[PDB]
């Protein structure tokens, strides 16, 4: 969800039912710009809120120009102030192979492994997985230059109607056509495809993070995704697909 | 032919002084631009990428 | 068919009014087997206009059952480039008798969306020539190659046009009338060779 | 305004504040996706509100290929009865000129100063449309074929360009449309900002109650007009 058109994005209209208040979407626009302003980041993209268990986790992230970076992600409990998190690697994010479940409030929980597990790291990282995993980009709004720097398509369309419902049309929003497609996906269909408001919009719901929410209308520009779920990964797929 | 081939080749090759640039690498970056996996309506817009 | 040019052969996928309704799967298939849409029409087609469609078959053939068929629903009407796109159409397309076609080749399009002969699953060109008239019947002014450079198009003028020219241009210096264009176009339109004469009230 | 519009709630957030409900939001949504189905339009606006006495008039819009089409505008009571507006002629136009009065509702009534309502509806309709009606720069493109398509690689306005101004247009015939810098009087448009740079609101002053919305990033625009339903020529004496 971009930081200039969240209230021009059906959030609570998307089906999925978790959303923001007004206070924590005007809290947004104002924190938003305050973010674009001081970190400079080419757009900022409304993340998603992580629901936790005693606060709300929002994460919100920015982008340079290269637009194929890894994300200077942001966190905040209030939703006003908002801080830089620090960035994800493979051997960090194995340290929380032997806990599970929710994680509350502040960023200064310890977890048990004993070595002392914080939480704002177990956030990042996890911040990380859903990154990888799950929130799909739509096709054609990523082009190709010969050189590494890609642009964001302005003549993005891009998304007929008879390619809507395939799974071939969108490719995982991740550094590796250009992208890895969502037909290289286990278990095979963990995604879920749903019509509402007739051709008005479509989403893409994930099955193995849930809930995240993919936002259309075709013929746009809105072209966004928001992830707003318990926060742990969904090991139980296959047994309910 | 292929001496009208040479001969279309030289006029295309030719540059302006106005702009620096010759019509066949304009063409050829309008073709870059267009060769993308645009939606097939590109005919409406073939002037705007050339803007 | 020189080096410095190409030929990118078209062909005819015609989507039988039977399975209209099911197009976006059969869209999947044919578009993830290499075949590029070129322009989609979704046409009636008139008992009137089927037999003009089909005076390759139906003309020498009687078969007034698929005639009645083909006016019994929505057409679609799809134009095709591949690499090879004869021979592949009819690998994926499959033989016809759509009975005898779910046994011999299971795969194809005719053994799945197919019943019976006569209400086929899909209708594809076998000859280039061929294709070049369904192309140039069904579709709109597009261009289908090779032009027919030299003396190709000249005998085509010469024997086709030319004599309607030369009859209205005949008429046309005498007397001379200001902006002939007019009186060209209406010389056209009235003296027509292949159109009858028209008779507002 | 689109239907587009009509679900992200722009008309409250424009600022007018005399804006839609959600009655009406999908009662619009449901009954111009029927007015997109019935009669063969290529767009279909909520063109907006004239205020009434005993109903409120609902208006929209339809065009063709050619968007510079004589529109054939509808209206609707009860919001789902959509009905076909006859076209206007300036002979209706010139002859609403000797009623002045608010607007009623029951489309039935007849003025003593007969004259119809719906002759009053539809020239009064013209009027605001072949006045006030806006378009931005870049966001229709004159086809070399004679009609007016819309420009589907119009890229939002720059905020260099947004108060001139010269760079918004009027929606009928004749950057090939006249600009608003020859509107009479000048200064007659209210030029307005929304929260930070994310939209840009202009009020017509010459009909007090048609707002434009303009995102400058993005291709977003139409115009609503809710309000009095009256041209008021007392507008030299509020400047």
């Amino acid at each position: 969800m971009d930081a200039d058109s969240l209230l021009l994005s059906l959030e609570l209209a998307s089906g999925s039912g978790q959303g923001l208040s007004p206070d924590r979407r005007a809290s947004l626009l104002t924190s938003l710009m305050l973010v674009k302003r001081d970190y400079r980041f080419a757009r900022v993209l409304f993340w998603g809120r992580i629901l936790g268990l005693v606060a709300d986790y929002y994460i919100a992230q920015g982008l340079s120009e290269d637009q194929l970076a890894p994300r200077k992600t942001l966190y905040s409990l209030n939703c006003t102030e908002w801080s830089l998190l620090p960035p994800a690697t493979e051997e960090m994010a194995m340290q929380i192979s032997v806990v599970s479940g929710r994680f509350m409030g502040d960023p200064s929980h310890e977890y048990e492994h004993v070595v002392q597990i914080k939480e704002e790291t177990r956030l990042v990282s996890i911040i990380d997985q859903i990154d990888k995993a799950v929130a799909i980009i739509p096709r054609g709004a990523l082009f190709k230059t010969p050189f590494g720097v890609t642009h964001v398509n302005r003549t993005f369309e891009g998304l007929p109607l008879s390619e809507v419902r395939k799974l071939s049309s969108y490719f995982h929003f991740r550094e590796a056509d250009f992208l890895d497609s969502l037909e290289y996906d286990i278990p095979r269909g963990s995604w879920s495809i749903q019509m509402e408001r007739g051709n008005a919009l479509v989403v893409l719901r994930s099955l193995l993070w849930p809930g995240l929410t993919f936002y259309h209308a075709p013929r746009t520009k809105n072209y966004g995704y928001i992830y707003v779920g318990t926060g742990e990964k969904n090991m139980d797929l296959p047994f309910m697909l | 032919l292929e001496v009208a081939i040479q001969n279309a080749k030289a006029y295309l090759l030719s540059t302006s002084s106005k702009s620096g640039l010759n019509l066949y690498d304009h063409l050829s970056k309008v073709l870059t631009k267009i060769l993308d996996e645009r939606p097939a309506d590109a005919v409406d817009i073939i002037e705007n990428i050339s803007q | 068919m020189p080096l410095p040019q190409i030929y990118v052969e078209k062909t005819l996928a015609l989507i039988k009014p039977d399975v209209v309704d099911k197009e976006e799967e059969i869209q999947d298939i044919i578009l993830g087997s290499g075949f590029t849409i070129i322009q989609r029409r979704k046409l009636h087609l008139s008992p009137e206009h089927c037999s003009n469609f089909y005076v390759e078959q139906y003309g020498k053939m009687f078969f007034p059952n698929l005639t009645a068929y083909m006016s019994s629903g929505p057409l679609v009407a799809m134009i095709l480039a591949r690499h090879k796109a004869i021979s592949y159409w009819k690998e994926l397309m499959g033989p016809s008798n759509s009975l005898v076609a779910k046994e011999t080749h299971p795969d194809s399009l005719r053994a799945i969306y197919g019943t019976d002969e006569l209400r086929n699953a899909l209708h594809g060109s076998n000859d280039f020539a061929a294709s070049e008239r369904e192309i140039r019947f069904m579709f709109p002014a597009v261009i289908i190659e090779p032009i027919p450079i030299g003396q190709a198009a000249k005998d085509y003028i010469n024997l086709y046009v030319a004599p309607t020219l030369l009859q209205g241009l005949t008429e046309l210096c005498k007397e001379k009338p200001p902006d002939p264009y007019l009186w060209l176009a209406d010389w056209l339109m009235k003296n027509n060779p292949n159109k009858p004469k028209l008779c507002h009230f």
